[PDB]
RNA sequence: UCUCGAGCCCUAGACAGCCGGGAGGUGAGCUUAGAAGCAGCUACCCUCUAAGAAAAGCGUAACAGCUUACCGGCCGAGGUU
C-alpha cells in the first residue's frame, strides 16, 4: 500500500475532476 | 538562435569569468527585473510556459558561478 | 540436492526478459588551443513531466556512438536478501 501510489490516485481524480492501473483506478473513483 | 545563457549573464554582470568555487565566491549580482529581461530573450530555448518558471532555469545557472541576486 | 528460520517486495502487477521513453535551459563553470555525463578542479542547481544524474560504465583527439540509473507498456505469480 505504498503512499506515492495513494497520491497518485488522487492527483489523477484531481485532473479528471477539472501507470495504465493508477488511471483505471481513479476512472472507478 | 539567442546565444547560450552563461554568455547574456556575463553581459549584465560587467564580469568575464565566472568563480573558481561557487556560493563561496561571489562574483556578479544580478537585480530581479534584470532577470525577466533575460527571461523574454530566452523563451523558445526554454522549455517553461509561463515567464515565473522561465525566470528559474536562468536562476539556475547563476549562483553555481557566484552571482548573488536582490 | 534436501530441510528449517528471518527480513523485504508483490494482482495499486513484483523478479526477469522484450518494446518504447530516456527530454530541455546547457556543449553547466572553471581549466584548457579543446573538453561538450565521463582529463582535472568546484558546484551538482530548475523546466517540461509518466520518467530522465551538472551522469553509474564502456567509447572519441575532442564531438558521435553504446548503454546505467530513472518512467511507461507487454507479460502474469510469486520474487528477492
Amino acid at each position: 500500500i505504498p503512499e506515492w501510489k495513494q497520491e497518485e490516485v488522487d492527483a489523477i481524480v484531481e485532473m479528471i475532476e477539472s501507470r495504465n492501473t493508477l488511471l483505471e483506478r481513479a476512472l472507478d473513483d | 538562435g539567442v546565444p547560450p545563457t552563461a554568455e547574456l549573464i556575463k553581459d549584465e554582470a560587467g564580469f568575464e569569468t565566472g568563480s573558481g568555487e561557487p556560493q563561496e565566491d561571489f562574483v556578479a549580482d544580478l537585480s530581479v527585473d534584470q532577470v525577466k529581461q533575460i527571461a523574454e530573450q530566452k523563451h523558445p530555448d526554454l522549455l517553461s510556459y509561463d515567464l515565473t518558471n522561465a525566470a528559474k532555469e536562468v536562476v539556475g545557472t547563476c549562483t553555481s558561478l557566484g552571482v548573488t541576486i536582490e
